[PDB]
RNA sequence: AUGGUAGGAGAGCGUUCUAAGGGCGUUGAAGCAUGAUCGUAAGGACAUGUGGAGCGCUUAGAAGUGAGAAUGCCGGUGUGA
RNA sequence: UGGGAGUCAGAACAUGGGUGAUAAGGUCCGUGUUCGAAAGGGAAACAGCCCAGACCACCAGCUAAGGUCCCAAAAUAUAUG
RNA sequence: CCGAUAGUGAACCAGUACCGUGAGGGAAAGGUGAAAAGCACCCCGGAAGGGGAGUGAAAUAGAACCUGAAACCGUGUGCUUACAAGUAGUCAGAGCCCGUUAAUGGGUGAUGGCGUGCCUUUUGUAGAAUGAACCGGCGAGUUACGAUUUGAUGCAAGGUU
């Protein structure tokens, strides 16, 4: 084990940024966003620790998919009784909770773990331009083509 | 003449039951399952050694992309640039440079650009 | 297993009910007894040629000559036995602890006199062997003993 | 300055005086005896017993104030166990157990 | 020669095989004799020709 | 200011007064070693060689020729028969920059 | 009907974690004699 | 050149005993316990506690010479509680 | 030439064939490979398929099969549909 | 040759306790110390037990008496743990505590990656195929005689009893 750096608590300093889903793809979007959130857009990742920033998505409602997924593009979950499954259209959780969808789609992209839910936790995602979080004084941040 | 079984059963036993140090319950008391884990650990050892260079590899190729990303430019052009200007520098060796002095790492990147 | 007392009779039943199967308690895996592969009564000696034997007692009596381990004397003059008189023969002839003497036939009062004492043994010319040749770190001889050994050996 | 006491051999399970044992152990000494006068188990009396005989050779050997006196250890230990054939079942076996008591008793100092 | 430092001549003392004493020998669970059969058991073998 | 050296078959990072472990040289202790295989010179000032800099040694001063901590190398197949056992240790030696020269 | 394993030491004295004795009341007799029982005239000098 | 099961070949580590030599021991032997030590492996030392009389080393020689499994045998002790 | 063996339950894949129903992870032959007795990377996991044969260290590098949105290393590359 | 699971079944209470109608079968069980000097006396307690004192070189040598292993049962503490899916380890790795046969040290382990026990039998077993509750002890290619073939040595047209 020669020189190899470790980041800990106490090197890391983690950031605010704000997205702006408007005209935007899910998948693209949620990759991205995912990418921001465990820290690969960092120089000083190590994936035993939250290396990682904080990111907000104002509007949510706006966000756009392809084809005809709007009525097709059905999600699924089980209550864990006999015929507890439950369905619901990605148009229908668009215009009924847009938050849940994209948060869901972002940490579907993120791991599993302990840390992932940990680095889950830091997304912040609302519908319409408004947001609370200006006394953490946040930075607009442009997606990558 | 006779000969019995007397204290090399023990200590060859013992001797394992230390190795075994640390381990959860039975696994530190019995000679068996403490065997047992024992042979396993040393596997798990011998491939682990293998493995850790896969993963030094994987984490400093993962920040040297981030820093590239910073200066516009992907790993694999940056690399492709590097190989065609002839530096024969390592990943790790670009890391370090990239976390400590990235003054250094932007004059480098500018001779993997133009080298292209 | 069949010089143990006992054990005659199958413990219990083939299948019994839950129990492994078993055909006397005098077995070798029983505490009881019943050893498999042990020790016999027998012997461990063998020979090998007599050609071999006499060039054995040669290479010895040549090793102990050669080493400067050979002395010999005239006859031994003892008309009584007298352990503390060997001594001091074996004082005077600069001896080391370990020494082997050699009579021609028997000399029962030399033999008295140097039983008691340790790291000395006596033998005949007739009944030399290379153990205690080799065993010794000197070797003294009367003329007549050797004169007899170097006939039955040459 | 400690004091102790111990009774072996008493034809008590150690799972059983445990129980009494874990309530007096950091206490003092009169609040003790009086959780066992308290209490309504078969090894409340023998326990009594040993705390008030460690307490006497405070008194005695070591003339120590019994006042302020405070538990300090106290355990019970596996004694050797009874082998009995059970006849009222079928063909069983019946351990019957045994505990040594140990209560130690200090001041607090040095 | 002395006791205490005696030596056989060379190559005329082998050490015998021990089977059935372990892995690491080569001749430790079957002793060489293979799986089953009738060479297998004790007492086995088919009598000569 | 600092330095990237090539010696065994890897790169080293160092600086001034740091101590190294390095594969097995072929000098002893005490001596003096000069690392001629330079890759890269930071600091104020920067050099970047394309394999190295025409030049650009780096001193340092040898102590402790040792050996490594054991390991045992251990591996078996289930259900065979088959298993090995054996140490390994493997040799380094130490050293101290005292200076790098560009 | 049987257990298929054994329990280890763990297990057993997680169970275990419930199984003990509350503390009695304690009200100290203030008559005489001994602490008495709350609610009981104790034999052995209570005063409740 | 060096993956490896039936299997063939080779070289070694340890155990009890014997011969010889040379040694250790109440200023504390063997056993037991602990340790961050050495050796490519089997395995070998050293130090400290406990113990209170025998035991190593070198070379050779003999074997009741190495166990984790046999619904194995004998003892102790758990689990269910 | 001689000393010592073990083995005589085989499996899949591809290809040439019988049988079967141009059914079977079927069965019987033949020609190759792998497993058996072969770890490693890929095929999501998966003895037999693709790559490739582990003496031991290394926080060094070049490639194979398969790949470069995130999980999860590498092109949200170029150009044309 | 054995040295108390050995060696007689039996080192002691042995062909005895015990089993069986009977013929018969058939165990377990050794060690204070040099010397009994085998704990006067006091204290708690109904007594058993103990704490002092004392004998002794030694009483964690006190008759359940040399040594006193492991399983197993506990008491104290340093690190750690109540958003977590687990063949329990392994590689990486902060923080906290310690300080060695002093050498690129030790203990714990927030978190990340990898990872379906052993043996036997099988074409093939994580296997829902077998076996093992745990620990300790015991527990299986040996000896005689002969044949054959390799190595060693001696002598050699002779060699050997």
């Amino acid at each position: 084990m020669r020189q190899t750096f470790m980041a800990n608590e106490s090197n890391i300093e983690r950031k605010w940024y704000v997205i702006d889903a408007e005209g935007q793809t899910l998948g693209r979007l949620s990759s991205e966003v995912a990418s921001i959130l465990r820290g690969k857009n960092k120089v000083t990742y190590t994936p035993h620790v939250d290396t990682g920033d904080y990111v907000i998505v104002i509007n949510a409602s706006k966000i756009e998919f392809t084809g005809n997924k709007e009525t097709d593009k059905v999600y699924y979950r089980h209550s864990n009784h006999p015929g507890g499954i439950k369905s619901i259209t990605a148009g229908e959780l668009r215009r009924t909770n847009p938050e849940r969808l994209i948060e869901n789609s972002i940490k579907g992209m993120l791991p599993s773990t302990r840390l992932g839910e940990k680095q889950g936790k830091k997304l912040f995602v609302y519908g319409g331009a408004e947001h609370p979080h200006a006394a953490q004084q946040p930075e607009n941040y442009e997606l990558r083509g | 003449p006779r000969v019995k079984g007397g204290t090399v059963t023990r200590a060859r036993r013992k001797k394992t039951i230390k190795l075994a140090k640390g381990y959860f319950g039975s696994k530190h008391t019995l000679y068996k399952v403490a065997k047992q884990q024992v042979m396993k650990s040393g596997q798990y050892a011998f491939r682990d050694r293998r493995q850790r260079k896969r993963d030094f590899r994987k984490l400093w190729i993962t920040r040297i992309n981030a820093a590239a990303r910073q200066h516009e430019m992907s790993y694999s052009r940056l690399m492709n640039g590097l190989k065609k200007a002839g530096i024969d520098i390592n990943r790790k060796m670009l890391s370090e440079i990239a976390i400590s002095d990235e003054k250094a790492f932007a004059q480098l990147v500018t001779k993997a650009k133009d080298a292209l | 297993r069949s010089a143990v007392s006992g054990g005659g009779r199958k413990p219990w039943k083939q299948k019994g009910t839950g129990r492994a199967r078993q055909g006397t308690i005098r077995a070798p895996q029983w505490r009881g007894g019943g050893i498999v592969f042990g020790p016999t009564p027998r012997s461990y000696a063998y020979k090998m040629p007599k050609k071999m034997r006499r060039l054995a007692l040669r290479s010895a009596l040549s090793f102990k000559a050669q080493e400067n381990g050979l002395t010999v004397v005239d006859a031994f003059n003892f008309e009584a036995p007298k352990t503390k008189e060997f001594k001091n023969v074996l004082s005077t002839l600069e001896q080391p602890k370990k020494v082997l003497v050699v009579t021609e036939n028997e000399d029962v009062n030399v033999e008295l006199s140097a039983r008691n004492i340790p790291g000395v043994q006596v033998t005949t010319a007739q009944g030399l062997n290379v153990l205690d040749i080799t065993n010794a770190d000197s070797l003294v001889i009367t003329e007549a003993a050797a004169k007899k050994v170097e006939e039955v050996l040459g | 300055m400690e004091a102790k006491a111990v009774a072996r051999t008493i034809r008590i399970a150690p799972r059983k005086v445990r129980l009494v044992l874990d309530l007096i152990r950091g206490k003092n000494a009169a609040e003790a005896i009086a959780i066992l006068k308290l209490t309504n188990k078969a090894s409340s009396p023998v326990i009594e017993k040993v705390l008030m005989s460690a307490l006497a050779n405070a008194e005695h050997n070591y003339d120590m104030n019994t006042d302020e006196l405070v538990v300090k250890e106290a355990y019970a230990n596996e004694g050797p166990t009874l082998k009995r054939f059970r006849p009222q079942g079928r063909a069983s076996a019946i351990n019957k157990r045994t505990s040594h008591i140990t209560i130690v008793v200090s001041d607090g100092k040095e | 020669m002395k006791l205490h430092e005696l030596k056989p001549a060379e190559g005329s003392r082998k050490e015998r095989n021990r089977v059935g004493r372990g892995v690491a020998t080569g001749n430790g669970k079957t002793s060489g004799r293979g799986h089953k059969g009738q060479k297998a058991r004790s007492g086995g073998g088919v009598r000569p020709g | 200011m600092f330095a990237i050296i090539e010696t065994g078959g890897k790169q080293i990072k160092v600086e001034e007064g740091q101590e190294i472990f390095v594969e097995k040289l072929d000098v002893n202790e005490g001596d003096t070693f000069t690392f001629d295989k330079v890759l890269f010179v930071g600091g104020d000032s920067v050099k970047v060689g394309a394999p190295t800099v025409e030049g650009a040694t780096v001193t340092a001063t040898v102590n402790k020729q040792g050996r490594g901590k054991k390991i045992t190398v251990f591996t078996y197949k289930r259900r065979k028969n088959s298993k090995r056992k054996k140490g390994h240790r493997q040799p380094y030696t130490k050293l101290t920059i005292d200076k790098i020269n560009a | 009907a049987v257990p298929k394993r054994r329990t280890s030491k763990t297990r057993k004295n997680k169970r275990r974690t419930h199984f003990k004795i509350s503390v009695p009341g304690m009200t100290e007799c203030p008559n005489c004699g001994e602490y008495k029982l709350s609610h009981r005239v104790c034999k052995n000098c209570g005063s409740y």
